[PDB]
RNA sequence: GCCAGAACCAGCCCUACUGCAUUAUCCUGUCGGGGGUCAAAAUCCGGCGGGCAAGAAGUGCAAGAAGGGUCUUGGU
RNA sequence: UUAGGGAUAUGUGGCGUCAAAACUUAUGGGCUCAUUCUCGAUACGUAAAGGGUGUUGGUGGAUAUCCACCGGCCCCGAAAAUGGAUGACGCUUAAGCCCAAUUAGUGAUUGCCCAUUAUUCCUUUGGUAAGGGCGGAAACAAAGGAGAAAGUGUAGCCCUUCCGAUGU
RNA sequence: AUCGAAUCGCCACCUACAAGACUGGAGCUUGCUCCCUCGAAGGCGCCAAGUAUAUUCAUGAUCACAAGACA
């Protein structure tokens, strides 16, 4: 379900020259602006971003309409939504691809021979298994092949 | 065109294996007619080759009597001296789709020709196209995006199926029977859909832990 | 001192050492190391080793090499002039066996040593999705 | 009898598949003078910043095996193929496409559409 | 006296690296009078106490003696 | 505003396809729905009076509701003789209208596309053209080379420099 | 059998299907709280059949259509 804009909502940036950075809702100006802060970031402090920047986030701490700037501190370390985000799948996302756009030649190799590694192990786990059940389509032609013939 | 005598003994006498070439298929399902057709009109005359394939389910915008007399105002032209020199009007969603894009090609040179006939444009999804490939889809024309959702819109075939085009009732029974199909195809092979993925989750701790650290920091756990 | 022999012009991330990208040639998308650079503002002058990938001890120039980041820290023999290269000899099959078995013994010595050994048997290529101009290297 | 995959171990493509869109025109007709190409991956005007001063070829066929490079030294390259080369010049446009300059005239205007490769040759990095 | 590649000079064309001034209808501090609220923080107005909002401003001027071009010139 | 050619940068006009450029840009704001010559849309350039409880703003009165006015877009007013035209397709989270930006409350410059224009580099040609050199300096066989004319005009005496160049 | 050629991503995991005023599942204060599958990856492929002291590679000499091409 839908993620209301409100004060406290914490929205990640789309594409401004942030992209990726996380920032709590302080005021809404009207129905298309809002004043983004993170006091935990550097670079998000208390900005106006376009709500067709943002994308709210499923954590809100408790904290009032135009916030006094240290009282925001204090809202999300009681609530600790940086830590829940910190553990979501989609914040792995955000942290994989600044390794990807990040990684030399040789960390580029690495995560070949990973993905080969897995690969090679995944398929001999599905060989021996498809011995015991039939499932694959070598196994399914050839159970109902070897009972009549 | 089925291949003549000279091209298959020529695919005898070499061994030919047999071939595909790159060939992009869209799904039309709910895109914006011109804006799927300016994309389409594009990518032909760089050189891609683009079979098109759902064209019953394209929109227009407006509603379905104003798209219906802008045809019929497009019905109206015609050579009155000879009308078989005329205006030909082609009636299939999917012939009103090759047509909007032959409009926005170079129609009357050779470049422009080799172009259009690198355009296919069926309707329904043919059982040649049906297993070649996952479908593609054209994201900045896809109608969730490019038509204001209280604003009426008007599906391709409906508005062709009373201007003409007497096969909608043939379309809507082979794509009933489609997706009755592949739906049964896709109740099928779950155990093999969920045979991989528990082996791919089991292929971890079976595998070495220094790729499984390297694995987790581009995040492909 | 353009005219001296130690005058290079040579980039600062193609330093001996460097493993590399042949991108042309015969061994295009191999990897090789980068030995030294021949005198007069010469070529480049890559082994393999032959060991791994097949590239033997070979005259390339810098715009034909991508430069990583990934060194190996070589301190070996350097007796290949700028005439082994002249009009296999077993001269130049000595020479070879000489810094070929030099390099190995430096792979192993270095830290994830076991890890740039493999990555010198791998080849690069352009896949049919990836951008080149968008990489660190 | 096992799962067996296939492995894509052919030589190596070191270049970059790109498309000869057409050349530099406006509405009053074409300079011919130099030409406008596609590269896949490549959509940002940052992005064909790198690929300026690249070598770009042309590869198509003649008729007769006319002469190539290596013709004494290699006969197994003796192909009926023929190659125009050029360098990219300059972006065209914020849409990543480059502005190439074949060798000594231009590229034929039959391979409008038509598959050019360009290289990593000449290196900067 | 043919075709290519790199190198290095010179010239010319690109783009990196920025300083000097200016803030005040402004910044901050508390007591008011005002607001809304479950209570109150804010928006807002006013006292006199301090001020530097400091890759701080999209405000005025900028002189910061390169990395890339040159089948965009000549040369060895 | 125009010698024969290149490179860069512009102008008028543009950037959905035709058709080069926003691979349909923004991390800008509003307004607009129109059902048989089919809303609208590049000036010059070839429909009005009047009307609307369509929508969107304003102004002045009155007791959450009424009253009088004024504006924007849209509709009505709006009927012709080959089939027909915002140039065509089309577009309606515009590809329309009015404002505004330039990669976006990030930290200051110029988004990019097109000329017989501009700057600059070559070559030609002509000047109310402007300067220099022309007393062979020495020296040099075959088995470093040739030229050097006191000149309107040449295969121009030889160099250097500057400006102009279309036309019945 | 002329024929030398241009093309350079494979899959019996994509190759089913709707939806965007929603589309993981529920609660009731209906915009917030709570659950694990955490809601932003179709898998492979990119030179040992798989991350481990394993064994060919030159002389095709410094770019040239990749001189290869059954993945
Ligand atoms: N149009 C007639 C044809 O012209 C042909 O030649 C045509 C082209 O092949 C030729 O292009 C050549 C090209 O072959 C070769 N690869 C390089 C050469 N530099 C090009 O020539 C080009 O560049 C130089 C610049 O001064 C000029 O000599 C030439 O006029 C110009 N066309 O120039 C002509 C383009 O109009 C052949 N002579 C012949 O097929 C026939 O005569
Ligand atoms: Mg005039
Ligand atoms: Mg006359």
């Amino acid at each position: 379900k839908s993620h209301y804009i409100c004060a406290g909502r914490l929205v990640r940036i789309l594409r401004g020259p942030r992209q990726d950075r996380v920032g709590v809702i302080v005021d809404i100006v009207d129905a298309n602006r809002v004043l983004v802060e993170n006091p935990e970031d550097a670079k998000m402090w208390r900005h106006v971003q376009n709500l067709k920047n943002v994308e709210p986030l499923k954590y809100c701490v408790s904290v009032s309409r135009n916030c006094s700037a240290k009282a925001l501190k204090d809202a999300l370390a009681s609530s600790k939504a940086l830590e829940k985000y910190a553990k979501t799948r989609t914040a792995a996302r955000v942290e994989a691809k600044k390794a990807c756009a990040a990684s030399t030649d040789f960390e580029r190799y690495q995560l070949r021979v990973a993905r080969r590694s897995r690969a090679h192990w995944a398929r001999k786990v599905f060989d021996e298994k498809d011995a015991k059940t039939p499932v694959s389509w070598h196994k399914v032609a050839l159970k109902k092949m070897q009972k009549k013939a | 065109a089925f291949p003549s005598r000279k091209d298959a003994s020529r695919a005898q006498r070499k061994s030919a294996k047999k071939h595909r070439p790159e060939i992009i298929v869209i799904d039309l399902k709910d895109h914006v007619l011109g804006r799927a057709a300016a994309v389409v009109a594009k990518q032909l005359l760089l050189g891609k080759k683009i079979t098109v394939v759902r064209c019953e389910q394209l929109n227009i915008a407006g509603t379905e009597i104003r798209n219906k007399i802008k045809y019929l105002q497009y019905l109206r032209k015609r050579k009155l001296t000879n009308p078989t020199k005329g205006p030909f009007h082609h009636r299939a969603p999917s012939d009103v789709f090759v047509r909007t894009v032959r409009s926005m090609l170079p129609r009357y040179t050779k470049r422009g020709m080799k172009a259009l006939n690198s355009l296919v444009a069926y309707e329904g999804i043919p059982p040649n196209v049906v297993r070649t490939g996952g479908r593609v889809v054209i994201p900045r024309a896809q109608r969730h995006v490019c038509y204001r959702s209280e604003r009426p819109y008007t599906v391709l075939g409906n508005m062709c199926k009373h201007v003409g085009w007497k096969y909608s009732d043939v379309v809507a029974n082979l794509e009933k029977a489609r997706v009755e199909k592949a739906s049964r195809h896709h109740e099928k092979q779950a155990k093999l859909r969920e045979a991989w993925k528990a082996a791919r989750k089991e292929a971890l701790a079976k595998m070495p832990k220094h790729n499984v650290e390297v694995l987790k920091k581009f995040g492909y756990a | 001192s353009r005219k001296s022999p130690e005058y290079t012009t040579l980039r600062k991330s193609c330093a001996p050492g460097v493993i590399a990208i042949i991108l042309a040639g015969r061994f295009r998308g191999r990897r090789a190391v980068i030995l030294k650079q021949l005198p007069h503002n010469g070529p480049l002058v890559v082994s393999g080793p032959m060991k791994y990938n097949g590239v033997p001890i070979r005259r390339i120039d810098s715009r034909y090499v991508i430069a990583t980041s990934t060194k190996v820290d070589i301190s070996s023999v350097d007796t290949a002039p700028i005439t082994p290269e002249v009009f296999v000899s077993d001269a130049r099959a000595q020479l070879q066996k000489k810094i070929d078995a030099a390099l190995i013994a430096a792979i192993k010595k270095d830290a994830q040593g076991k890890e740039k050994a493999g990555y010198l048997r791998s080849v690069f290529t352009v896949k049919p999705g990836d951008a080149p101009h968008r990489w660190n290297w | 009898k096992t799962s067996r995959v296939n492995r894509n171990r052919k030589a190596p493509r070191l270049y970059m598949k790109g498309t000869l869109a057409g050349y530099t025109r406006g509405l009053h007709g074409q300079t011919k003078q130099t030409a406008l190409v596609r590269v896949e991956n490549v959509n940002t005007r940052e992005d064909a910043t790198w690929y300026v001063g690249k070598r770009v070829c042309y590869v198509y066929h003649g008729k007769k095996v006319k002469r190539c490079v290596r013709w004494s030294k290699a006969p197994a390259r003796r192909s009926t193929t023929r190659a125009l080369w050029g360098r990219v010049t300059r972006p065209h446009g914020n849409a990543g496409m480059m502005r190439v300059k074949f060798n000594g005239a231009s590229v034929p205007a039959s391979a409008i559409g038509r598959r050019i490769r360009v290289y990593l040759y000449p290196s900067q990095i």
